[PDB]
């Protein structure tokens, strides 16, 4: 009987309030009852006209926007229209309590004025109103108006208008004494604790230790530290019922299983709202206080306590290594049926699993997960669900999106809820909230178990019809509109789960989504934030394990040890995840997110890149050096048989001097570049994701920062190392030149940036959308433009998936959630064939498409979501941008041949280097592949021609010297 | 001869490169075939386990399941059928001269990948039956090499099929079962009450040596030839189902249309993988690295082996006994997620 | 089973780049890992041996030895360890992904002041640890899981071109025609033995199996575990010593020759012990079987190579995880490796 929602204790305050709110409501007065939240407004009423067989109670709970319109919803299923205009209840003997709970959160008008107040002092005061439509007075006859709010000193709260509270007797209800509430949830733990009567003498203390745990709580988590630290007496009720649940879905059970049952109870309901790790461990202080103060056991910490019914049929706690052991099998399990994704397991993550795990198994167990962006939220939501049988549904809110769509999709979801008994777990973004009015559904969602406006008319009789014939199928004998309507809701409140993803609470709507009533009250507050360091530890360490790291020597730094955030360093990888972690904590508070949550996911970013680019670097590393030690091996062979022993090849012998020295010279810097090739790395893999929106300053700046972070921890890297000389090629450089880029070394950066993000697609922000051309010329006629504020969008990006062309979506700051499935990569792979879903139904990918998102705008609006999910690059022009175009268009304007001539020159220059590069490589491939004789001659010609073609053209760069020291003053004038 | 119950400790660990997927039997000589995860097919012999006789690598993808069949002729050799997650199934051929497989031919038509193979012989002329999640269930000709017949049973993709003659029942991952009588390609029945995707489900065959779900209940549903059905699902249960006779191609009675639950078996602490019918007894494994043995009588575990794997165990299967060509020998192969392979002797 | 005859032809013939230098067997898997004079380092399935599993530029020069161990983990996943000693002057630390077929990197031991020629890798309860020499005179044991360097000394003059471990007791054959038993958790000598004219070649020790030199004779020789080793060298003589028990940190003594064995034409190189029957290969291009009892040789195997013959791998036979399978493995000069199964 825990469960049963209407259980109250009779308490000396209990029957008071009650007999006389009963004496006050049959005086046919108005009551508003006043109070903290969790005082027992509700549960006081509840409990008056449960015993009355005369009454009906209708639950409306008001929100910040909500209008008379809702009143009428709510009221036109349980009353009726009779001539006799009259507003009669349907039922002919019972009179109807119209419940209006937290009347103070309706908004004032910009006049000061609320419109539902207003209608309820018109309904209690001249016991009718005006009906819109045809003009009409209506009479109300029995319908008794009872309201119930919080005093006006809380924050969100409103004064009222005298005018209507005049006509209503006022009633507060304070919290209960702490020895009355020790009372209380005693006689609860004895109800619990019937289940084990073998402690049966221990239900005072714990009941003291919870109220304690409680008032504590209270006194040290207040609404000053954040807004939503509002405790209660539901609280304690919650924990209750955990308790009860996880004793009577567990095993046979002693007392330091009993304690830490309770304490895992206590985490969950008490301490997952705390964001500061100090409030954490302030509320371990405290468990470990009340437990030896009342309760005369192992480590209490959240990360020990892992209770879960995951792995045997009861609910037990179970080890971390055969927990993480079967997640990762049932998550390789979930990538391969549902969706593919290539996220690591770590102990927070099990943590949040077990949490959700135990939200989700509750009847009416809604959840509302805050944290950063990309930490794991949607995933970990839907991995649960699919875990527990529930059936996904993401309703598809994009632009260009209005109230029809998402009631539709919400009634959509209830019928299948109802009707099809299909488990639903609903998950709704902050993004998928575009206006208040969502909000406010939502809530009448949450509060009640249906939404009364959404059945109305015609679409409430078809709902009637539908619901009678499924009853009929079950054979349920039942014909009353009430009884039918009541199971309607229980299927609701039984079959259906809401999950909530904030990503930042900060933000002004979001803050009124955590702010709202219902939302409040019901859901289970999750506050994940960002990660710990530990857990970037973990999965920095978890991704880097399998690469090769440690090929050369390492002495293990002297570091402090609150400067070490992963075990005792012992080898190159822990210098490398210490490094990316200092790095991204610096980054973070040199950015100056104050107290915002800080995304995760340019540190997954950074450890991808760095992963693969150290993968192809070692590669290519020992690769070469096995080529130039083979030639120099075959080379000396070749001595020596001509030794031991044919003009041509003597020669061929004399004329290759400069690349025997050239070959020894690789061969002795081997050790050095073997040696600096993970600081390059590190610091190419920091460029490709976190200097993306940055400009030369700031990332000269976080350069620094991260060169002396790796010279920190004994990690050695390139003195003059450049992006562009490690990053761009001379292929890949003329390729861009040819484009169309421009000369800027910044420009050529970002050009590398966005041509080796394979993974997350480059948000380019290029003001003067040169780039498109330059997009548009790399890929000649199979790209196409596309934009999001153009009809027809949807169908044209299909297509050209389904083609596989290059597409590039201008005005980025439009951002249409349709495509969030080809932002995110979260493709479904059918054997050969990979689809993605788009708008409503699959398509193909064809593996040659490509997504570019420009944006011309520059300080826009970007969503979190595609913000943390795209490797945004800005296109600004520098001081060097401006000196190159100004003397670019002056020696135009002044001398087009000499101009000409020059541009020509360089490019016929940078031209025979590349094919010198290319001659070379050749050549090594050529001389370890073994008329041989006469090509390798004919290579050593032409090298000696283009050397000698580079000799005769470099006769002319003082010229341009002397040209472009003449025009520095325009140039520095000009920008 | 039939109450045999395997030892608490497996006869021999053989060693196999990745996941084993499936295992199966040789029905004539003692020697095992092993799948693997990586697309490899091995063939172990059952007194010389530690180097394989043939292995070749036929699928770049998973091989999901197999079976094999001793053809018997009334005027004589080893035939492995192969699905894997490449969208095929390959065939085999195993010569007993130099114990090498032999690949016939690849059979191919499905749009998704293929899950569960079945392979039997009916008057000279073999069949083999296929599922796949395109949500097609088909069953082709080996000698012809074309299909012979498709259809879509199920609203989601199919993941197990097992045939009796000419009807086929196939679970999917819709949570139901369904029978349909493949000639007509038809369906008969449902099977409504798990909550959880079904991962294998299969006929009990009936004997005659008393076991109480392995007997004919009426002459009726003896003239038919099926009565019951067994079904492990993703619930940590083993369901038996009940059949209802259609109008006798068979008719489905409007009224008789459903299947009804004569026993769930419970105790498993994780996913039912695999299960199997031997005598009185369902052998069955799961992901909680156990093998039950479930009296048919009773439904009672008389037997658990704990932690057999120290990962998940995925696919087992005896010799069938109600078949007179095979006899019923007193050998278990077991496979697992832990690469390892564990046969039960004597 | 432990008695098994080699046939008379060889079965598999698995085509490399180069010349074969250290061939080491998969203790689970039918897998033959080939390295070459190349430094490519080759997983050949022994059921497909016309393509690689897995090939990989391990080293920069030639290979010289290889060594691999399967850990058993009392609490951690099990996995293959494989390691690679080159001119290179660094030891490579690898692990056979084989869900993938695919080898993966694990970290390098460098220290080694010249080319390392031998490696041998052993397990503790929860610890594994990785021994090596070169041809600057010292023998350095490393630490698998850390990977800096645990004991450095030098127990000859001249340069040691083989050791073998067993537990704290380490043998090393050098250029000097010499051996020395040295203590491993304390790093002194314990006993040493002549007898050979020519530089040795590989060393190793010889294990007690529940046999004339499997078999302890008195039980202060089974409380030590060891009585008897086997070395070579280019002598063209396999010779048997025996161990002399040191006043026990213990504390040192010669080693007595009881048995030699002649019939080699030319350099041997490697030797392997399969229960009752020695196994042994040379630059004659032959490889010898030997009886342990009666010291004589059973089989010989002709023209296997053109070229030199360099290693033979058999699976250990004294070791419970390890199953002794019916197989061997050899390499040679010509590009060519030769695998006798059953
Ligand atoms: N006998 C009792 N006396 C006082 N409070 C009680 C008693 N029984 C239960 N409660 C508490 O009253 C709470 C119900 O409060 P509720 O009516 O939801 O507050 P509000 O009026 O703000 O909605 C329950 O969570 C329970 O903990
Ligand atoms: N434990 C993890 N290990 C590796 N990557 C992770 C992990 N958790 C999250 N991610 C990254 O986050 C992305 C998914 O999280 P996401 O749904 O973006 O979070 P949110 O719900 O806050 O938007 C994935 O692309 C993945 O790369």
């Amino acid at each position: 009987e825990v469960m049963r929602p209407d259980i109250v204790i009779p308490t000396i305050d209990t029957i008071k309030h009650e007999k006389i709110f009963y004496d006050l409501l049959n005086s046919k007065r108005g009551i508003i009852l006043c109070g903290p939240p969790g005082s027992g407004k509700t549960m006081i009423m509840n409990n008056a006209l449960r015993n009355s067989s005369l009454y009906d109670v209708v639950g409306i709970n008001f929100s910040k926007d909500t209008t008379t319109e809702h009143i009428l919803s709510a009221l036109h299923r349980h009353t009726n229209y009779v001539t006799t205009l009259t507003l009669l209840p349907k039922s002919d003997i019972k009179n109807l309590v119209l419940f209006c709970d937290e009347i103070n959160l309706p908004k004032l008008d910009k006049y000061g004025s609320q419109n539902v107040v207003l209608f309820l002092r018109q309904l209690m005061e001249k016991q009718g109103f005006w009906k819109t439509p045809e003009n009409k007075w209506v009479t109300i006859e029995r319908i008794h108006i009872v309201g119930a709010c919080n005093p006006p000193t809380d924050p969100g709260r409103i004064p009222m208008s005298e005018r209507f509270t005049r006509h209503a007797a006022i009633l507060y209800l304070g919290y209960p004494s702490g020895k009355s509430l020790s009372q209380i949830y005693e006689i609860y733990y004895k109800a619990i604790f019937k289940l084990v009567p073998e402690f049966r003498s221990y239900t005072e203390p714990f009941a003291r230790a919870s109220v304690h745990l409680y008032n504590e709580c209270k006194a040290r988590y207040s609404t000053g530290l954040q807004s939503h630290y509002l405790f209660s007496p539901r609280e304690l009720t919650r924990l209750v019922r955990g308790v009860y649940t996880a004793i009577n879905t567990g095993p046979r059970q002693t007392l330091r299983s009993l304690i830490r049952l309770w304490a895992y109870e206590a985490w969950r309901i008490f301490a997952d709202r705390l964001v500061g790790v100090k409030e954490k461990n302030s509320f371990e202080q405290l468990l470990y206080e009340t437990v030896d103060k009342y309760l005369p056991l192992g480590n209490i910490s959240s990360t020990s306590l892992l209770f879960s019914g995951l792995l045997s049929l009861d609910f037990k706690e179970v080890n971390k290594t055969d927990l993480v052991n079967f997640i990762e099998e049932r998550f390789k399990t979930f990538c391969d049926e549902e969706l593919e994704v290539p996220m690591v397991i770590h102990e927070s993550m099990v943590d949040h699993i077990l949490r959700i795990d135990r939200a989700l198994k509750q009847v009416q167990g809604h959840m509302m997960l805050i944290g950063a962006s990309r930490t794991g939220k949607t995933i970990l939501t839907r991995f649960v669900a699919w875990l527990n049988g529930l059936k996904i549904v993401q309703p598809k809110i994009h632009r260009h999106s209005n109230l029809s769509d998402f009631d539709m999709i919400l009634k959509k979801a209830i019928s299948d809820c109802s009707l099809k008994e299909s488990r639903t777990c609903l998950i709704i973004d902050e993004s998928n909230i575009l206006e208040t009015a969502f909000l406010e559904r939502m809530n009448t969602l949450l509060a009640n178990a249906d939404i009364p406006d959404l059945f109305q008319g015609e679409e409430y009789d078809k709902l009637l019809n539908n619901l009678r014939n499924k009853t009929r199928s079950l054979g349920l004998l039942l014909d009353t509109e009430q009884e039918l309507y009541d199971w309607f809701v229980g299927e609701i409140a039984k079959n259906l789960h809401v999950v909530f993803t904030i990503c930042d609470p900060t933000n002004n709507k979001s803050s009124a989504m955590i702010s709202s009533p219902a939302l409040f009250n019901r859901c289970i507050i999750n506050w994940m934030g960002d990660w710990d360091t530990k857990t970037m530890s973990q999965v920095a360490n978890n991704m880097v394990d399998v690469v090769p790291m440690e090929f050369t020597d390492f002495i293990v730094p002297e570091v402090n040890k609150e400067l070490v955030f992963t075990e005792p360093i012992q080898t190159i990888r822990d210098a490398v995840v210490n490094i990316l972690i200092h790095f991204d904590r610096n980054f973070y508070q040199k950015m100056k997110v104050g107290v915002n949550p800080r995304s995760p996911g340019y540190f997954i970013d950074g450890l991808r890149a760095l992963v693969k680019l150290v993968t192809a670097k070692y590669q290519d590393l020992q690769e070469n050096q096995r080529f130039v030690n083979v030639g120099l091996e075959k080379l000396n062979e070749s001595v020596l048989k001509v030794n031991e022993l044919l003009d041509r090849s003597i020669s061929l012998v004399k004329s290759l001097t400069f690349e025997k020295e050239r070959w020894l010279n690789t061969t002795k810097q081997f050790s050095k570049t073997s040696q600096e090739l993970i600081g390059n790395c590190i610091i190419s893999s920091i460029y490709e994701t976190y200097f993306g929106h940055l400009n030369e300053r700031e990332r000269g700046d976080m350069l620094v920062i991260l060169k002396r972070l790796l010279g920190k921890f004994a990690v050695k890297y390139d003195v003059n190392y450049r992006f562009i000389d490690y990053l761009v090629t001379l292929d890949e450089k003329m390729k861009w030149l040819e484009c169309g880029l421009d000369k800027n070394d910044y420009f050529l950066e970002n050009m590398s940036i966005v041509m080796n993000s394979q993974d997350a697609v480059p948000f380019l922000l290029d003001p003067s959308s040169h780039m498109i051309t330059v997009i548009s010329n790399y890929y000649g006629n199979k790209t196409v433009l596309l934009s999001f504020l153009e009809e027809g969008f949807v169908k044209r990006l299909e297509n050209a998936v389904r083609f596989g062309s290059v597409v590039i979506i201008q005005d980025g700051e439009f951002f249409d959630p349709i495509i969030s499935r080809l932002i995110s990569r979260e493709f479904n792979h059918a054997g050969n064939r990979v689809t993605v879903e788009i708008g409503d139904h699959e398509v193909d990918v064809s593996g040659d498409f490509k997504l570019f998102i420009h944006s011309c705008d520059p300080s826009g609006d970007i969503p979190i979501f595609l913000r943390s999910r795209v490797r945004l690059v800005h296109f600004v022009t520098n001081k060097e941008s401006i000196e190159t175009r100004i003397f670019d268009i002056t020696l135009t304007e002044e001398n087009a041949e000499m101009q000409r001539k020059r541009e020509d020159l360089i490019k016929l220059n940078t031209e025979y280097r590349l094919k010198l590069k290319n001659l070379e490589k050749r050549l090594l491939e050529e001389l370890n592949n073994s008329e041989l004789m006469v090509t390798l001659n004919n290579l050593k010609k032409e090298a000696m021609n283009i050397e000698k073609k580079l000799s005769e053209s470099e006769e002319f760069f003082p010229q341009f010297d002397n040209l472009v020291e003449e025009y520095s003053i325009i140039g520095k004038h000009s920008v | 001869v039939l109450k045999w119950i395997p030892r608490n400790l497996p006869s021999c660990l053989i060693n196999v490169e990745s996941s084993v997927t499936s295992v199966k039997l040789h029905p004539n000589l003692p020697i095992v075939f092993v799948a693997t995860d990586h697309g490899k097919l091995y063939a172990f012999d059952l007194f010389n386990y530690t180097i394989p006789l043939a292995s070749l690598q036929s699928h770049t993808k998973a091989i999901t399941s197999m079976d094999v069949l001793f053809t018997n002729y009334t005027n004589n050799y080893l035939v492995i059928v192969t699905a894997s997650k490449d969208l095929q199934i390959h065939v085999f051929k195993w010569v007993s001269e130099e114990c090498k497989f032999q690949q016939i031919r690849s059979l191919l038509g499905h749009e998704h990948i293929v899950s569960a193979v079945k392979i039997w012989q009916k008057n000279n002329d073999v069949h083999i039956a296929s599922c796949s999640r395109d949500q097609t269930v088909k069953i082709w000709d080996f000698h012809n090499g074309w299909s012979l017949k498709t259809f879509q049973p199920h609203s989601q993709w199919v993941r197990s099929i097992d045939v009796l003659g000419d009807y086929i029942i196939s679970g999917s991952h819709d949570t139901t079962l369904r029978l349909t009588h493949w000639p007509s390609g038809n369906g008969l029945s449902v099977g409504t009450g798990h909550e959880f995707p079904i991962e294998k489900v299969k006929f009990i065959h009936f004997i005659e040596d008393e076991i109480r779900f392995r007997t004919p209940s009426t002459d009726r549903y003896k003239n038919w030839g099926m009565q019951y059905c067994v079904s492990a699902s993703r619930d940590r249960t083993i369901k038996i189902w009940e059949i209802p006779l259609p109008t006798l191609a068979p008719i489905p009675n409007p009224t008789d249309s459903n299947f009804r639950c004569v026993l769930t078996l419970k105790g498993h602490l994780s996913w039912v993988r695999d299960i199997s019918i031997r005598g009185q007894y369902l052998f069955s494994c799961a992901d909680d690295k156990s093998v039950r043995c479930w009296d048919l009588n009773t439904g009672q575990c008389l037997h658990v082996w704990e932690k057999l794997h120290t990962g998940f165990v995925n696919c087992l299967d005896l010799d069938v006994d109600f078949d007179s060509n095979v006899t019923p020998r007193q050998m278990m192969v077991t496979g697992g997620l832990d690469c390892k392979s564990n046969v039960f002797m004597r």
